[PDB]
């Protein structure tokens, strides 16, 4: 029959007995109510996880197995409202919207079932958008020592989809519940919540419940993808998701290997993150079921690894650098000397490159790659005293002024639109004759300013990259008239 | 009501009739000779047998013996009864005996994580040190680890922080000592009671002393009590001896009861150990924790786990200097190598952000000039930065500060300075201002005006 | 026939009745939920029973059910049917187009060629690759790993030497992807469509998303068919993505198929693992394989023992490291790690020869003097060494080149260097021909009259 009797439980791990038509990963339900995912089937007994507090369950309590495994609430009516790690558990409000259910646990979509991505997910960083492209259905790493910005970076790139079409998802895994609660105010303060659901699973929470968190926030996010929609989601700290996992690991008895995590740490990752995917027409079409009858979604997803002492050398951080077709390294010490988008160039990379971006995008972005990986080459000089002046003067005092322009401010993401500045300003010639350093970031700003009166039009560009034949010379004009204002 | 099975170490099996069998943090209590031994269920291992820690010497107990179990998960006094007296991990009387006469008794293993319990504010704990409320501001509800260790008067801060949340705040603050020498917790208790500040804190000790059990656990019922004081209302400060013989604790636990070893040989269940224990104390929208604990680094090596998982908890440093403490300036924190990443956003405001900023350069640029100037002379440094290291010479002065605590120690009175002041006094000061007082002007004195009238008594 | 016993991750045991004990190596059914679930038996475990390895998700799998044992170990189609396109572990159509596939069929478990059946030769191909042709060279009939931790460029490295080979062909292709990105191979695949090329080459592949199952024998199904080709038609080319996704696979279960674990928590059992596969891989005298490979090096570690135990598997052995590529050097190749077992006088020629260990040297005599450098600076160096550092240097970047699949994610369009410029121009530099110019004239060019031609602009 379908029932079973905890034999014994601590450390989260349960043991029960009986149950026979129970399943692998099917997910048992126990008092409370909370369940409980069946991990082992052994001859006699079945080893499962407690998702939840288990500082209660004891022996010849009465377990009985429920139909089917380890789903939970997915759909659109998610967003705007904060979910714990599991499911429906809300916060604050009561109910919630189901379209249905989704396993937390699957297969990610074929090798035929794919299309290459040319879609761009602007961050609003120009520091990123122009160098680091990141692209519909691709998998950015957001790499780099505690509090260099990782996690503000992130956030920004869902703030800046409050208008795009694209559904965003933020998975805190062992975050501060403090933390966590800040994010989602000030996620509503500078609008919008209601574009991103948040999948959170507190410090204190159960060790399962860590681990899993970023399953379930992804089968969210993969409603989307199937039905012919774009999405975006963020797992917040991988790195405390492994530690999580290595936890039940080694509570398993499991053998550990490098670093003492488990030998399968790279496939816990990797069928997370392989997920995250572009998805062709025909395939929305067959899951569609003719409804959607010819559009292509995808499941955008950008994690954050936390290395200690730049150490990228590391097991955790090794695995995901080798799943994330591309990655961003915030650089621990060019944060703390006010360069506060980090990036580090010349190591930071988006493998899928120029497709990733729009036309007026990859078609000036160019000139900034060149400029900043290898102005930094001849950093020896500091400034000084010139020598060899005409080309190593100019080369570094022109470097040396773009670097301030990629920096930027938090919560202040900058349009196609505002590209104009990177775009023209810089990498050609305007800005490098005129201004100084501080009147470098500043100008920028006013420019702005400027556009926003006298380019209406413009608003056309950052609807079409284009950049037409003619647009090249049009957006010349408007940049010389600014050398008469400020 | 039951039988004991196995004792090895502090590790006692006990098991019990299969239709009752104990919870997993509940607690038990034998009789071996004179004292009971109170014993923490760990595991509902299998076959109706439960297996424990002893909160005490497992030494004399015999194999089959009766244990009772209780519903309590081992219990404490909570309340303002508790403070000025000093208790072990079971919250008995260590302190020669008053009997602590109670009024509550909470569980200390409760959990405090809690969700829209916990405010939306992130306001700022004014603590009075010019050199914290500046430079490593604390928050409100947050952790701050204190880095320093001995002669440089680490003890006095803490009794300082104590008074000051004492007096010029409401609550009151609780201490817990864990893990560190026994001769120690005798020499802060009578410094305490001689800074007249012992009136104001409950204290709870469980050192190197004492059983495994003890030093784990300990922590959690000086929360517990901390955690009372939160919701009655106040804002508290939880002091932790050593949050590092904390988590090395939890590792000789997890070693008795057999679990695997980790990373460097830690425990795999250190990531939640930690989780659980700092996010307990935070602030919520009845009341506030806020907790300042002492930090060792094993072999300067912050990679290392122990310190590694404290540092994604703490949201403050406070960093105490040894030459910073030869001069003379004292609070002896190091205005640079103190972070606190709630000076840093935007949150305090702007005003104290750049005038924090402000001081983290000036202060900064006049080391970079002071090795430029032994070798080399004075007088051909430039203008703006020989007044720099003019104004930088005095900030440093500025920021020290007289504690009440020490008037005991001095004579002189020191005070207590307002955020606004230390950012009037400091801001000043380095934008073109003051630079007509002596240097001398700025030692060991409150706002930036008694200083001033400091001038003139010269 | 049986019954479900256990059920452990990817690993289930089924108990079979002696009748019909499953052989070793044996595939068997299973329904689950909803499809068909191919287990392959692994170990005929004491008493009936058997442990097995699903080759699907084995999430929903009941404790009892029924499971038939069929006699074929596994049931994947060989030859020119299988030209067409992307092909499972299973030998299952994955791609869009019913397969009209196999007039045979082959076991993914096959033995090594015989020892007397094996030939070899001498022929170089040529890659467009400077480093490589210069470093490490080989013949048709040779066995290529590529060694490199993550984010060193590892794909990108293997699609230019297969773009670069795969042209010079004229022949039969077998691709097969193994624990890598499927993103990857969509594009692979698309990429081949457009070119017309699919209609030469044979894809596989089992993803870094599949359960482990399909990856640790994906790599087998792969090369049975390259076998087959072989057996027949002379020349074939067999590109692997990951050998170590293979092991890694290995790894995941050889803790639940029950034997004690080796050094590093690695399957005792790697060193016949490796070889069994990689000695499939061979020239025989009916027909010769080409073969490039890329090999991952966990956390950067050369002497972790997946790439430890690769090695002696390679005839040209070519690593890039993490601190050439952090300079800008990308085809991030480190030209003394990197060799090849024919960089031979007597195979590659003289100059060739000692244009490759005179680059060598140098290159080496320069990490020696490094040291001094960064401690006491350049002005220390003898006049001789000063000019070894810089002539080092230019080599050093000489070896850099834009590949043509690069392109895409740097402006940088690609370029393809002659065996026989890549050694004019190294040749010509250790001489101390193009002194003159400065460093960046080399870096990132094709023939050494690109490094002159950029002088001039810069
Ligand atoms: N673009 C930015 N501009 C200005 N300040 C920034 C920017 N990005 C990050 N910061 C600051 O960086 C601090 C912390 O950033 P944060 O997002 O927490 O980094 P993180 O690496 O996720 N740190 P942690 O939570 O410990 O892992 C905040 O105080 C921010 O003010
Ligand atoms: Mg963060």
């Amino acid at each position: 029959h379908n029932e079973g009797t905890i034999v014994s439980v601590s450390d989260g791990v349960i043991r029960i007995h009986g149950l026979a038509d129970c399943m692998q990963g099917e997910m048992i339900s126990l008092p409370g109510n909370r369940y409980a995912i069946a991990l082992n089937l052994e001859r006699d007994s079945v080893g499962a996880v407690v998702m939840g507090p288990y500082a209660d369950l004891a022996e010849g309590m009465k377990v009985k197995c429920t139909g089917r495994i380890l789903e939970v609430p997915v759909g659109r009516g998610l967003l705007g409202r904060v979910v714990n790690t599991l499911g429906a558990p809300i916060d604050g409000k009561g109910p919630l919207d189901h379209d249905g259910f989704s396993a937390v646990e699957a297969i990610a979509p074929g090798v035929i079932e794919r299309q290459s991505v040319d879609q761009p997910v602007q961050t609003g960083y120009k520091a990123v958008d122009s160098m680091i492209p990141i692209g519909r259905g691709q998998r950015e790493l957001i790499i780099g020592d505690r509090q260099t910005g990782k996690t503000a970076l992130a956030i920004d790139a869902i703030i800046n989809q409050r208008d795009s079409g694209i559904k965003c998802i933020y998975v805190a895994i062992g975050q501060k519940a403090s933390t966590i609660s800040n994010v989602v105010r000030k996620l509503e303060e500078h609008g919008a919540l209601a574009n991103t659901i948040v999948v959170v699973a507190t410090a204190s929470e159960s060790a399962a419940l860590q681990y899993l968190a970023p399953y379930a926030g992804c089968a969210m996010g993969e409603y989307f993808r199937d039905r012919g929609e774009d999405a975006l989601i963020i797992y917040d700290d991988l790195s405390k998701q492994a530690v999580a996992y290595r936890q039940i690991s080694l509570l398993l008895r499991r053998p550990p290997g490098r670093e003492a995590f488990p030998g399968d740490v790279f496939y816990l990752h990797s069928r997370l993150l392989e997920r995250a995917a572009r998805v062709n027409a025909e395939y929305v079409e067959a899951f569609t079921k003719g409804e959607v009858k010819g559009k292509t979604g995808s499941l955008t997803a950008l994690p954050i690894i936390e290395t200690q002492a730049g150490d990228v050398s590391a097991f955790v951080p090794t695995n995901v650098i080798s799943i994330t077709d591309g990655q961003i390294f915030l650089e621990t010490n060019l944060f703390n000397a006010g360069i506060r988008p980090a990036v580090n160039p010349g190591i930071s990379v988006s493998r899928v490159g120029g497709a990733a971006q729009t036309k007026i995008m990859k078609k000036l972005s160019g000139g900034i790659r060149t400029a900043l990986a290898q102005y930094r080459e001849l950093a020896a000089f500091s400034q000084f005293a010139s020598d060899l002046d005409d080309a190593t003067r100019k080369q570094l005092d022109h470097g040396q002024k773009v670097t301030e322009l990629l920096k930027q401010k938090q919560y202040a993401p900058m349009s196609v639109a505002q590209q104009s500045l990177v775009l023209f300003a810089a990498e050609r010639g305007y800005l490098a004759d005129v201004e100084l350093s501080k009147i470098g970031s500043f100008e920028a700003a006013l420019l702005a300013y400027v556009d926003r009166d006298h380019a209406p039009l413009m608003q056309e560009i950052n609807q079409t990259g284009g950049y037409n034949d003619e647009i090249e010379g049009k957006l010349k004009g408007i940049l010389d008239s600014f050398k008469a204002t400020q | 009501t039951g039988k004991i099975v196995q004792v090895i170490g502090a590790v006692v099996d006990v098991e019990f009739p299969q239709d009752a069998v104990p919870r997993v943090y509940d607690a038990l209590e034998v009789q071996n000779g004179n004292e009971r031994l109170v014993l923490e269920v760990q595991q509902q291992l299998g076959g109706g047998i439960v297996r424990t820690i002893a909160m005490g010497s497992s030494d004399g107990l015999r194999r089959g013996l009766d244990v009772k179990d209780l519903e309590h998960p081992i219990e404490v006094p909570v309340g303002e009864a508790t403070l000025g007296r000093i208790m072990n991990v079971l919250g008995e009387p260590v302190d020669m005996k008053g009997e602590i006469g109670e009024e509550e008794r909470w569980a200390i293993h409760r959990a405090a994580p809690s969700y829209e319990e916990l405010s939306n504010s992130q306001e700022l704990l004014e603590t009075g040190i010019k050199v914290i409320d500046l430079m490593c501001p604390f928050a409100k509800g947050g952790k701050v680890g204190l880095f320093g260790g001995a002669g440089v008067g680490k003890t006095v801060n803490m009794m300082e922080l104590i008074r000051n949340i004492a007096i010029e705040h409401s609550g009151y603050s609780v201490f817990a000592g864990v893990g560190e020498r026994t001769r120690e917790g005798n020499d802060f208790y009578h410094e305490m009671t001689d800074s007249n500040v012992i009136d104001k804190v409950s204290l709870v000790y469980g050192q190197m002393n004492e059983p495994p059990g003890n030093r784990l656990r300990v922590a959690l019922t000086g929360l517990t009590m901390a955690e009372k004081f939160r919701d009655e209302g106040r804002d508290v400060l939880l002091f932790v001896d050593n949050i590092y013989r904390y988590t090395l604790a939890g590792t000789e636990v997890s070693a008795l009861l057999g679990r695997m070893p980790s990373a460097v040989g830690y425990q795999p269940t250190l990531a939640e150990e930690m989780g659980v224990l700092q996010e307990r104390i935070t602030s919520t929208k009845t009341g506030s924790i806020t907790s300042v604990q002492a930090v060792y680094v094993p072999a300067d090596d912050l990679t290392d786990p122990s310190p590694a998982t404290t540092f994604a908890h703490l949201d403050a440093t406070v960093v105490l200097s040894r030459q910073i403490a030869s001069l003379g300036i004292y609070p002896a924190v190091d205005p640079l190598d103190s972070t606190s990443r709630q000076l840093d956003p935007l949150v305090v405001g702007q005003e104290h952000y750049d005038t924090a900023r402000g001081v983290q350069s000036i202060l900064q640029r006049y080391q970079e000039l002071k090795d430029i100037i032994a070798i080399l002379g004075m007088d051909e440094l430039s203008e703006e930065d020989k007044l720099v290291v003019a104004r930088a010479r005095k900030i440093q002065r500025f920021l020290s500060q007289p504690f009440f605590v020490a008037e005991v120690f001095t004579g002189s009175p020191g005070k207590y300075v307002s955020l606004k002041d230390t950012i009037r006094g400091f801001k000043g000061i380095m934008e073109g201002e003051y630079d007509h007082l002596p240097e001398q002007a700025f030692y060991m004195v409150g706002s930036i005006e008694e200083a001033v009238e400091k001038a003139k008594k010269l």
